[PDB]
């Protein structure tokens, strides 16, 4: 596993020793090479796992997330290249350092053979994200946003730590393999109920759950474009990975305890999809769409069936790519208009046709058009939930309809109609932005050719 | 249909219900009670794999119509005699079904009249 | 290649209410003391090739005569051929 | 791909003889087809097999005894 | 559309508008030309009976029962011209209308073709640059104090002057750009 | 509108029920629901059609009525006949849309029939093509619509179905004849009503060839396909004489009734419309209420 | 489309044609600049009917606010040219 | 007389059927005049900013900023706990959750009872 | 074709009729298939022959991996991790094999349904019964383990089912 | 009113259907017992079809 970790660490001295006008080129080239190296982890087995050492192991749940994490960094650099032009070299290097530290923390988090190491890195991801949000954000609300994004997380994660050490005092180990092989049923007791809650809520706050989703619109709207991408694409999936890893020790208490969270997610996907219909903000709309999709992923994980796990894995990967692309498109609009309001810049298909094509493809893949992997995950989760209970289909159909409605609403409001007359500073799209959208969208349509690569360890 | 009018605006007991027909034993009318005949056996009618609803007593003419349609293919108007034969066989089947309907109706009317006569005799 | 042939407008004195249902409208309007000031403007709709109309059944029977002639010719040929 | 025809301004538009002859030919063809099919196959509209009258069937063929045997 | 609106509609304007609407909807009801002509002269005769009416209270009582009568018999599916705000081609070509300033963002290789057009465009830009500086002072001196009361713009009064705020009225894309 | 929303895409749902006919035939409740849905759809859409002024709207409502008839055919457990109707309707409805588009283009993008008058002589090829298409749609013996629609009517009459469904199917056939003759009368027969500058022109080989290919189709395809496909269902060989002609007599009765009702528009008499006309013209008021009451009550809540 | 590119002369010709078919107007006394209210003694209703005639002749509809202030054939021609973007 | 048109929320009163416009008073005329004056002042400001050749970028609109700020960031500071607000929040935020919980719990209880008794006929049910 | 076993994927003898031309009119199908053969099948066959001889010029082989049998979860001590690991791996391999067996039976069923045409309800009862039995066995083995399934959970389910079976048999005998 | 009348009339038509003066269709081999479901090892009750 060190063949990926060491180059990521070496990205820092190279960035700090690079010439004042060659930081972006070096960082992009070497990040792309690191992603190419990380592609080798996709060769998994139907047997246990890829146990590299006592500290790091891989899995077909970990490998797609690792590949996405490595692939996201060059796109983040390419999108940050624009608005950091008037920045001093030291501060640009600091921004790249924050991105590299975030990538290293995520890489070490996703392997993490042990639960306390997983917790340490899972919280270590907080600091670079907080600094990025609160230092390179534009508005005055960023500070407030940062506070929310911090404390919510800790409010869920400090109990988890307690539970974790408690488990190591009883079981004797926190290794994932030993935990799986020596798992014992949880007696239906109040102590076990609160242990379940402590183990679960830390990851449910990061998805986020419908009741605990308030920090996400603030953090997404206020963060810079790279922060928004890393929040929507990878950081939301940490909670799903944690629940998938930790639900093994919670059986059979999950059957009773899952009802409140299942109700919250099944109604919150409808609520947030309806919220998306009446939104004056593009970033807020994309954030609420992310909330709805992760509510569906929460339902999938809670149902705890093989089809649920496969669909959840596919949906996390697909949503990461799609949400990052949508945020990039909105940022390209904002860098021209400087307002970030949907209704102001209109009729953009007439002025930027290729960007309109990118918008159409992104909206189609967010709308879960088959045979995209978005649709594969959606359909697998829906089938598993139907097997769970036949009345879920009503809520899922409502969610699908509202999702299509608000996706096409966002596309039509910005791309179609008549252009705003007084807005005259809309320059032709650059090669950088078009390449960014192409690099976002091509992996999705390539992955729809080989879905089993992102269907998880239960395939 | 006129039978619908007679059943829905008249009384129910005079005319049959198509769901439960027949409600009387076959040889209740006459005792010889000949059996319906079949030409196509199981094997060749399965081999021609006609359809489940097409496997009736008129199957043989359908077999020959299909044989014509397969043999003289480009001349799709060559074999018209067999279409007429199959139509005639289905016509005979439908006529027999109508005769069965009328026979059941007349038996029901006769039973009602016999019951009324018995009731009148008891009353007197 | 476009239609640049310098088309000239017809004579305005050509259009007369006479011979059209606009006359009948004028006669009914005179019985109450009224007159139409735009009667001649709409006369061209009844003047040229638009003067002669066709009925619904006539429209349905667009090619019945030729079809019937061909039908009888073909029937005669078939009758004279099969009788051999 | 057609020929040059100029607007008319309140007169009947110019007619090409080709379109008139084609339309008349197709209408005549349709009517000839209808008449030919009616002559050769008149039974698809009028019906070939007579509809039997249930009231004309005697009680002997229908299995009816004179109300005293059974 | 082109002319500026007024603060209110006078009585005669309302009467003329109702006459227009009633005639259009009667034409929609009466498909054929002779029938429409007959009923249109009848409606005009019914209109002109109260032409010389002088009581303004009675005049307001009139035209109001008339609007109610029109609303009762208003032909729920009236004929609309194709390019009118209800027509089937109202904004068909609005997607082909591109702003003039987009030409400033063209590549020099694109401007290499059509050189005469861009020369004339440069002349237009020079004219606009001078005329706007004249127009600002013209409008500032001509405007009443406290702000305008009607959104009507004055014409040019000098020799080399141009009408104030002319650029975006003259340089409309087209009615059918493509 | 001619390719997607008239003949190919819209039949897809019907085609879906044709794909699962082994399972549809083993359930009686779903069959009854399909039959009732088809009957109400065809009746309502024909009722809306008989009073429209946009030609494209009339043809679209005709398409919806035909889809309802296909659903009725599926509901009476006759899927192959529904497929045959799909195939014939493709031809003649596509041609009808071609003719409507030709009329629209020749009249400077004018779609209202109130502004098109005498086109029987002004444009003869479109006239004859649309006449042939209308005769195929209403059902003329031995045309392409005959081999499908006549069998549909016979099967519906000869089956253990709803009385209401049969009644609505017959009324829908009469209304089909009604809107066909409405289009003919208000687009081809009267005096011209378009703007004075005449730009009528058909002499383009593309339009003529495209229309004439579908003309040959709508004339001969029904016969050739019906006589070339193998038999897949038992026929209604013996049938009452009066009920054998019911589809016909309904068609002519609708023809004459709508023709007589249209001929009174020439009279110099005017009256305000009734409630039935208003209900039929505004599409049963369904698009109004259902596009204002739910959406608002949704969107408001969403905020 | 295949619509000939109408010109100012054609527009003026059609406007004068429609006005000359208006029998309330003596054709030999009308002119391009002839006023409607005073030079021709026409009512306001007559002016609106002329607006109907122009609308039905040219196939597009003039808004009431613009139409009610059109009193000469020349300015009607100019308005229609401005609407239709006529070069010459 | 004719049947009366009854306005509704989703089908408002026609402009020409209002009782208000027919009642004209000098005060109403002054109100209309000053409304047109405000509209014309705004239009003049916008057109002066719009026709400027030196102008680049977007003409910032205070009304749009006010609209977005009032819709998003002015809600909670102006919020007040009220019986209407408390009741509506409790209903719309709790009732759906408990309703759906009751529905799903009842459905799964029936399913569990049926599978316990064995009369569920789960043949060919292999993927879940 | 020798590429697959005929016993694992059985097929009927595939009897086909003989052409019986009742008319002298020449059908378009035979001429069309002859011209198709000449214009398509021959060049494809020649290209395949070239490719096959090129493959024959370079021949190499690969082998199907064989796995030894290992003590299963029943012969494992309560906390001895090595034997539990081996038993779990063996159980997962057996699970995959059973999945493939069910796949094979389903393929048989689908091929039957398509092949027998209009008489599939009667001519494919054997495959239906085979799939019913195999599905019943597979469902008894793995129906309700859920995610995080293990050999221990499967063994516990089997023990519960066999305890129920033993109790039912005892009650029936003692009824 | 239109929708409610439609629903009520469809229910009424379901309660009073339309059919023909014919008996049930007759199928030869024990109502096609062997080729509809199969199960040949049970020998069902034979059915005799009337000749008329
Ligand atoms: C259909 C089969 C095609 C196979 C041929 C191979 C095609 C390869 C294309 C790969 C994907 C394209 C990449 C996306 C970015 C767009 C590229 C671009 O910049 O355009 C510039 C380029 C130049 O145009 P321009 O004039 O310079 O610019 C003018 C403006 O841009 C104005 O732009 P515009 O208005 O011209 O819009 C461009 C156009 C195209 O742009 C797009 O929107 C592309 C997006 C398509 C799908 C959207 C996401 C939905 C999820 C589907 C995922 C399936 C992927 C399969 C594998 C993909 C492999 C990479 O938009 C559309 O037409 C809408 C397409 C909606 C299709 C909905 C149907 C979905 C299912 C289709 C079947 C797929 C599986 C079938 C399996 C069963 C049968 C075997 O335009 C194109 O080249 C158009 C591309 C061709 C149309 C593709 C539409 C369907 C293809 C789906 C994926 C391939 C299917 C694989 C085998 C199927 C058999
Ligand atoms: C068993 C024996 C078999 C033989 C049976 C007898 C033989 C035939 C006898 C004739 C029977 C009637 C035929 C004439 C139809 C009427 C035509 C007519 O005069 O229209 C002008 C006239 C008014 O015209 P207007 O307003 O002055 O328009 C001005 C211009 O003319 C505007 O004109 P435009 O230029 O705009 O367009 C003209 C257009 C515009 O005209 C229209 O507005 C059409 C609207 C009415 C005609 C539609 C009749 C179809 C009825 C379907 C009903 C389905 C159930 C609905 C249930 C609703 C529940 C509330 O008219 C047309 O295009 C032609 C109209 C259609 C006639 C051709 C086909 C109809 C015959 C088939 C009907 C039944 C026979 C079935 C055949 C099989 C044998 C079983 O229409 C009527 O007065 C309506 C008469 C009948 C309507 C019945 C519905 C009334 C419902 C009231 C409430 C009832 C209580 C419900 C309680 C619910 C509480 C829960
Ligand atoms: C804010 C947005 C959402 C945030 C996250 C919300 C999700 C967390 C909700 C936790 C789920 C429920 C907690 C406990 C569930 C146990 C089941 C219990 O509720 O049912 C009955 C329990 O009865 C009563 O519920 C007893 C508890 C009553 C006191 C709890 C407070 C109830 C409402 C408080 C909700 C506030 C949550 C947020 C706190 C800040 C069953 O009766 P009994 O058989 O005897 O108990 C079985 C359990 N045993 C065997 C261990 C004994
Ligand atoms: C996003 C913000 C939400 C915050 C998360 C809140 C949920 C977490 C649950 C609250 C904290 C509990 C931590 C428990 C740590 C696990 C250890 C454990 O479970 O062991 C139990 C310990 O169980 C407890 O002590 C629980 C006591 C809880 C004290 C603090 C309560 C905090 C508030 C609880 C109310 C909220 C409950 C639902 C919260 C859901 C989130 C909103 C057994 O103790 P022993 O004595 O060693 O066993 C021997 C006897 N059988
Ligand atoms: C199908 C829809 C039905 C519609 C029904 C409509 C009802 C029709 C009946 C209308 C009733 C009236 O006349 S309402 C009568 C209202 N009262 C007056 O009109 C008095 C003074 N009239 C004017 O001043 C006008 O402007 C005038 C002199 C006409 C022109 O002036 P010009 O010199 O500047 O052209």
């Amino acid at each position: 596993m060190l063949k990926i970790i060491i180059p990521t660490t070496m990205l820092l001295p190279m960035t700090w020793m690079s010439k004042h006008n060659m930081i972006w080129i070096n960082a992009t080239v070497h990040s792309l090479l690191i992603s190419l190296i990380s592609l080798s982890l996709l060769n998994q087995l139907g047997e246990n796992s890829l146990n590299f050492s006592l500290t790091f192991f891989s899995d077909s749940l970990s490998a797609p997330l690792l590949v996405l994490t490595t692939w996201l960094l060059p796109l983040m650099l390419m999108a940050s290249q624009s608005h950091l032009s008037k920045e001093t070299t030291t501060r640009k290097k600091l921004y790249i350092t924050m991105l590299i530290l975030l990538q290293l923390f995520l890489i070490m988090t996703f392997t993490a053979t042990e639960l306390i190491l997983f917790y340490i890195l899972f919280e270590a991801t907080l600091v670079p994200t907080l600094i990025i949000i609160t230092r390179w954000g534009n508005q005055t609300e960023r500070l407030n946003a940062g506070l929310y994004f911090l404390f919510y997380t800790l409010a869920g994660s400090l109990p988890l730590l307690v539970a974790l050490v408690y488990i190591q005092n009883t079981t004797g180990s926190l290794n994932f393999l030993i935990i799986h092989y020596w798992s014992h049923p949880l007696s239906n007791s109040w102590s076990n109920i609160f242990m379940w809650l402590a183990c679960i809520m830390a990851f449910m706050v990061k998805m986020p759950l419908y009741g605990l989703h308030l920090w996400l619109p603030k953090a997404h709207v206020e963060a810079p474009i790279a922060g928004s991408m890393v929040l929507a694409a990878v950081l939301l999936k940490l909670g799903g990975y944690g629940m998938m890893r930790i639900t093994t020790i919670l059986n059979p208490l999950t059957n009773y305890m899952a009802y409140p969270f299942l109700m919250l997610s099944m109604w919150g996907m409808i609520m947030t999809s309806s919220i998306c219909l009446r939104q004056t903000d593009l970033k807020s709309l994309i954030a609420y769409s992310s909330v709805s999709h992760m509510a569906l992923v929460i339902v999938a994980i809670m149902i705890q069936t093989p089809w649920s796990f496969m669909g959840a894995t596919a949906l996390m990967i697909a949503h990461g790519l799609t949400s990052s692309m949508l945020f990039c498109l909105a940022n390209t609009n904002y860098e021209r208009v400087h307002s970030r309001t949907m209704i102001l810049a209109r009729g953009l298909q007439t002025l930027l046709p290729l960007m309109a094509t990118w918008w159409l493809v992104a909206s189609l893949t967010n709308l879960a058009l088959p045979p995209s992997i978005n649709l594969i995950g959606e359909l697998f989760i829906i089938t598993a939930s139907f097997s769970w209970s036949n009345i879920t289909i009503i809520l899922m159909g409502m969610n699908m309809m509202i999702t299509a409605l608000y996706s096409l609403y966002m596309l039509i409001t910005t791309q179609r109609g008549k252009y705003t007359h007084h807005i005259n500073n809309i320059k032709p799209s650059f090669t950088r932005e078009n390449a960014l959208m192409a690099l976002h969208i091509l992996p999705l349509l390539l992955l729809t050719l080989n879905p089993k690569m992102i269907l998880g360890p239960l395939y | 249909g006129a039978h619908l009018a007679r059943r829905y605006l008249g009384d129910a007991s005079k005319e049959p219900d198509p769901l439960r027909m027949p409600t009387f034993p076959p040889d209740y009318g006459f005792p010889e009670r000949k059996e319906r005949e079949m030409v196509a056996t199981q094997q060749e009618m399965n081999d021609a794999q006609l359809m489940l609803q097409q496997r009736d007593y008129c199957a043989h003419y359908l077999i020959q119509l299909l044989k014509c349609k397969r043999d003289s293919f480009p001349n799709f108007l060559a074999c018209k005699h067999e279409q007429h034969d199959w139509d005639y066989c289905e016509h005979l089947d439908y006529v027999k079904r109508m005769k069965e309907f009328e026979r059941e109706r007349r038996l029901l009317q006769r039973k009602k009249r016999r019951e009324q006569r018995e009731a009148e005799m008891a009353r007197g | 290649e476009h239609g640049h042939s310098k088309m000239e407008l017809p004579d305005y004195k050509q259009w007369k209410i006479e011979g059209t249902p606009l006359e009948t409208v004028q006669e009914k309007l005179a019985a109450r003391g009224l007159r139409d000031p735009w009667g001649r403007n709409e006369a061209w709709r009844y003047s040229g090739g638009f003067a002669n109309n066709v009925s619904f059944v006539g429209a349905l029977l667009k090619g019945f005569k030729w079809g019937f002639a061909a039908f009888v010719v073909a029937v005669g040929a078939e009758y004279y051929l099969e009788s051999q | 791909g057609g020929v040059h025809i100029e607007p008319r301004y309140r007169q009947f538009p110019q007619l090409t003889r080709s379109q008139l002859i084609q339309a008349e030919f197709f209408s005549a063809t349709m009517w000839f087809w209808i008449l030919w099919r009616f002559w050769h196959d008149s039974d698809a509209v009028l019906g070939h097999f007579p509809y039997p009258d249930p009231s004309q069937w005697t009680d002997e063929e229908l299995g009816i005894l004179p109300d005293d045997e059974d | 559309a082109f002319s500026a609106p007024a603060a209110y509609l006078t009585h005669q304007q309302k009467v003329l508008r109702l006459y227009k609407r009633a005639l259009r909807h009667l034409e929609s009801w009466c498909v054929h030309r002779d029938k429409y002509r007959y009923f249109a002269c009848l409606m005009r005769a019914r209109f002109d009976e109260h032409k010389n009416e002088k009581d303004m209270v009675k005049a307001t009582q009139l035209l109001r029962q008339a609007e109610e009568e029109f609303w009762y018999g208003q032909h729920p599916q009236p004929y609309i011209f194709p390019e009118s705000p209800g027509g089937t081609s109202y904004e068909r070509y609005e997607c082909y209308k591109v702003p003039e300033w987009c030409l400033d963002d063209w590549h020099p290789s694109e401007k290499a073709m059509y050189p005469d057009y861009f020369a004339k465009r440069e002349q237009w830009k020079r004219l606009r640059r001078e005329s706007w500086e004249r127009e600002v002072k013209q409008l500032q001196e001509e405007t009443p104090p406290g702000g305008p009361r009607t959104e009507a713009l004055p014409p040019a009064r000098k020799e080399g002057d141009l009408p104030p705020l002319w650029w975006h009225i003259v340089t409309r894309p087209r009615e059918r750009p493509m | 509108s001619a390719l997607l929303h008239s003949s190919t895409m819209v039949v897809a749902g019907v085609f879906l029920l044709i794909r699962f006919y082994p399972l549809m035939e083993t359930n009686k409740l779903v069959q009854t629901m399909t039959l009732c849905l088809g009957a109400i759809t065809t009746l309502f859409t024909a009722l809306c059609a008989i009073t429209q002024n946009d030609i494209k709207k009339i043809v679209a409502f005709s398409t919806s009525s035909q889809l309802g008839l296909m659903m009725v055919t599926i509901g009476i457990n006759q899927p192959h006949l529904a497929f045959l109707h799909i195939c014939m309707h493709a031809f003649f409805k596509a041609m009808l849309f071609m003719c409507s588009g030709s009329i629209i283009h020749s009249l400077n993008d004018e779609q209202d029939i109130r502004k098109m008058g005498g086109l029987y002589k002004a444009m003869p090829f479109t006239t004859t093509a649309l006449i042939i298409g209308s005769l195929a749609l209403t059902g003329m013996p031995y045309l392409t619509g005959f081999y499908s629609k006549d069998l549909i009517i016979e099967a519906v009459n000869m089956s253990y179905t709803n009385a209401w469904a049969l009644l609505m199917t017959l009324i829908a056939t009469s209304l089909t004849a009604a809107y066909s003759t409405r289009i003919i009368f208000f687009a081809f027969l009267g005096k011209p009503r378009f703007p004075p500058l005449v730009l009528i022109n058909e002499n383009n080989p593309l339009l003529i060839n495209s229309i004439k290919r579908l003309l040959i189709g709508s004339i001969f395809a029904g016969f050739i396909i019906s006589n070339n496909i193998p038999p897949m269902t038992v026929p209604n060989t013996t049938m009452p004489l009066y009920m054998k002609m019911t589809a016909l007599i309904v068609t002519i009765m609708g023809f004459m009734l709508a023709l007589e009702l249209n001929n009174t528009t020439y009279y110099l008499k005017f009256k305000y419309p009734s409630q039935t006309y208003k209900f039929s013209n505004m599409l049963g008021y369904y698009p109004s209420i259902m596009h204002r009451l739910p959406t608002y009550h949704n969107l408001s809540m969403s905020q | 489309s295949d619509a000939p590119p109408l010109t100012l002369e054609a527009i003026k010709d059609r406007v004068l044609y429609v006005l000359k078919l208006y029998d309330k107007i003596d054709p030999e006394k009308l002119s391009v600049n002839s006023h409607f209210m005073k030079d021709l003694g026409l009512d306001s209703l007559d002016q609106v009917e002329i607006i109907m005639a122009m609308e039905d002749e040219f196939g597009f509809e003039i808004p009431d606010i613009d139409a009610e202030k059109l009193m000469c054939p020349q300015e009607i021609v100019d308005y229609i040219a401005d609407k239709k973007d006529v070069y010459e | 007389s004719f049947p009366k048109y009854k306005p509704s929320r989703l089908a408002t009163l026609p402009a020409t059927l209002d009782p208000a416009e027919y009642d004209i008073s000098p005060e109403t005329r002054k109100a209309q005049a000053e409304r047109l004056a405000i509209r014309s002042r705004l239009k003049r400001e916008y057109l002066l900013q719009y026709n400027d050749p030196n102008r680049l970028g977007v003409i910032e609109d205070p009304a749009l900023i006010r609209w977005t700020y009032a819709r998003s960031a002015n809600i909670y500071p102006n919020f007040r706990p009220t019986p209407k607000t408390s009741l509506l929040g409790a209903l719309f935020g709790i009732g759906p959750l408990f309703f759906w919980y009751y529905v799903f719990k009842t459905d799964r209880d029936k399913k569990e009872k049926l599978i316990q008794e064995g009369k569920l006929d789960q043949t060919f049910n292999i993927s879940y | 074709p020798d590429s697959w076993d005929k016993d694992v994927y059985p097929e009927p003898p595939r009897r086909t009729p003989a052409p019986a031309p009742q008319t002298s009119l020449p059908n378009p199908v035979t001429y069309l298939t002859k011209i198709f053969d000449l214009l398509v099948d021959r060049p494809v066959t020649l290209a395949r022959e070239f490719i096959e001889q090129q493959h024959a010029k370079n021949r190499y082989y690969y082998y199907h991996r064989e796995f030894r049998r290992v003590p299963d979860i029943t012969e494992c001590e309560e906390k001895d991790i090595l034997c539990m690991f081996e038993a779990e791996m063996q159980w997962r391999r057996d699970y995959k094999v059973d999945q493939e067996i069910v796949n094979i039976i389903q393929e048989r069923l689908k091929a039957c349904q398509q092949r027998e045409g209009e008489s599939y309800r009667q001519n494919c009862a054997k495959e239906l019964e085979q799939f019913t039995q195999v599905s019943k066995a597979f469902q008894d083995r793995y129906s309700d383990l859920g995610a995080h399934y293990s050999a221990r959970k499967c063994l516990a389910k089997q023990k519960q089912r066999m305890l129920a079976e033993r109790k039912a048999a005892k009650e029936a005998a003692a009824a | 009113g239109f929708v409610a009348f439609m629903l009520f009339m469809f229910w009424v038509g379901e309660i009073y259907p339309s059919y023909q003066p014919v008996g049930p269709k007759q199928y030869p081999y024990n109502d096609l017992y062997l080729e509809r479901g199969g199960d040949p090892t049970k020998e069902p009750e034979p059915v005799v079809h009337y000749e008329i």
